[PDB]
């Protein structure tokens, strides 16, 4: 019973795959690819921030290691359960 | 035995509804030819990335 | 002046221009992470499922 | 300053990209290693049984 309750769980991953979840049309996929890029993007930028470059202190940035993350975490959750690796390639 | 027969269909029958859940789940992993959008975009390994 | 300030007009436009390939880069970076990203959350389900 | 600080950056960026290209080459790969050897094998294996 609790595998045919799983079979049931990952017989929607495919299912939602199928359907194109579309917001302004620009899709859900695109949309989500360009705020996750954005946020991974962020990070990146905090990466390569230039620490001589920066007037003030420099600051080590592991909460935008963390938070940013899950947040992007969280995005990109949304972003492949909505949609299909096909549509995103 | 009779009782013990028609509950050994029952249980068989259930072996057979565990093997309908398997083959329904085997055409998600056994998807590895995703050289098309027309089959099911299921995994992303089952693509080409060229 | 003049002479520095040429320069600068043209090292303004050079900070501006490389900042941009840097984050062309960047955007690339994110993308390709992204992708390797969804390969490895498409290992973990098909080791749980396993 | 600022341009040779970001060649140091440029290659601690292009160090992780030339990577990247490299092992999304194979990714499709290596699933597929697991998939028709481990998971599948598990997948099939549940029936007969």
């Amino acid at each position: 019973q609790r595998l045919q309750n799983q079979l049931r769980r990952l017989q929607d991953m495919e299912r939602k795959a199928k359907v194109d979840v579309t917001f302004g049309l620009e899709p859900v996929v695109l949309r989500d690819v360009r705020t996750a890029c954005t946020l991974r993007a962020q990070f990146l930028q905090n990466l390569l921030l230039p620490q001589a470059k920066r007037g003030s202190l420099p600051t080590p940035h592991d909460d935008h290691f963390g938070t940013s993350y899950q947040q992007w975490l969280s995005s990109v959750e949304t972003l492949l359960t909505n949609h299909p690796p096909g549509h995103v390639l | 035995q009779g009782i013990l027969n028609a509950m050994i269909t029952k249980i068989s029958n259930e072996l057979q509804a565990l093997t309908d859940e398997v083959t329904q789940l085997m055409m998600f992993f056994r998807h590895s030819n995703l050289g098309q959008g027309t089959n099911p975009l299921v995994f992303l390994s089952q693509f080409s990335l060229e | 002046k003049g002479d520095f300030d040429l320069q600068i007009a043209k090292q303004d436009y050079y900070t501006a221009r490389q900042e941009l390939v840097l984050n062309q880069l960047i955007k690339q970076k994110a993308s390709f992470e992204l992708l390797q990203l969804s390969y490895e959350i498409e290992l973990r389900k098909h080791r749980d499922i396993y | 300053q600022l341009v040779e600080e970001t060649q140091e950056q440029v290659r601690l960026l292009i160090k992780g990209n030339s990577a990247s290209k490299t092992r999304l080459c194979r990714s499709p790969g290596e699933v597929l290693a697991l998939v028709q050897r481990k998971v599948v094998p598990t997948f099939e294996a549940v029936a007969p049984q």
